[PDB]
């Protein structure tokens, strides 16, 4: 019985951009770093953009542990590579 | 650009991989512009870090 | 910056119990699963109990990619090892 209630991340709207392929919040781009995990039930990861400000979800019934890992790494590596700070 | 330490404008030696914060750039209080600039020297062991 | 705000785990008390060597749910035993993660202001892990449901969270400035990960990792492992369903 086990659940995950909240996965969620902030970021900026011109940072989202970079790790989305230049799209903008409302879709996922295919090329990009939200693209890939594993979906149990419809969109696996949600994105949505306020005031400047993007916030980036697993949806209710994926959240696995498996998406948690796979979105925490690949947000790690798309800062890494984007010289972007993933402050804790 | 700022020197390694040092988060400014073009810093390019700041660390990555683990949560810093910036050295002092300046002393505060009566000190004078001398006597106001902060220097870091750095007594470590050969495993303090890793790369 | 990428920030994480919320890393949010609920369980039941037994089932706690069960992960955290037998101890109530405000202390992490240093022997159980719950411990051993990195600390960067203090706790890494804050676990609390309300209406028979214990609720688990990495504190405010420790929601690293490296502490989310792990976290996830030992709830699965844990869950596997003592057949307790990771429902999520």
């Amino acid at each position: 019985a086990i659940t995950c209630t909240a996965c969620t991340f902030t970021m900026t709207d011109a940072e989202f951009a970079i790790l989305n392929e230049g799209v903008a919040a409302p879709t996922i781009d295919p090329r990009g770093s939200f693209a890939g995990l594993q979906s149990l039930s419809g969109a696996p990861i949600t994105a949505s953009a306020s005031a400047g400000t993007t916030t980036v979800v697993v949806a209710a019934s994926n959240r696995n542990d498996a998406n948690i890992r796979t979105l925490a790494q690949r947000l790690r590596r798309a800062a890494q590579a984007n010289r972007i700070t993933f402050t804790a | 650009i700022p020197t390694p330490g040092v988060s400014g404008a073009g810093a390019l030696h700041l660390p990555t991989q683990d949560v810093f914060t910036s050295l002092p750039t300046a002393f505060t209080g009566a000190n004078t512009g001398l006597a106001a600039q902060v220097i870091t020297t750095l007594m470590c062991h050969s495993d303090w870090a890793v790369m």
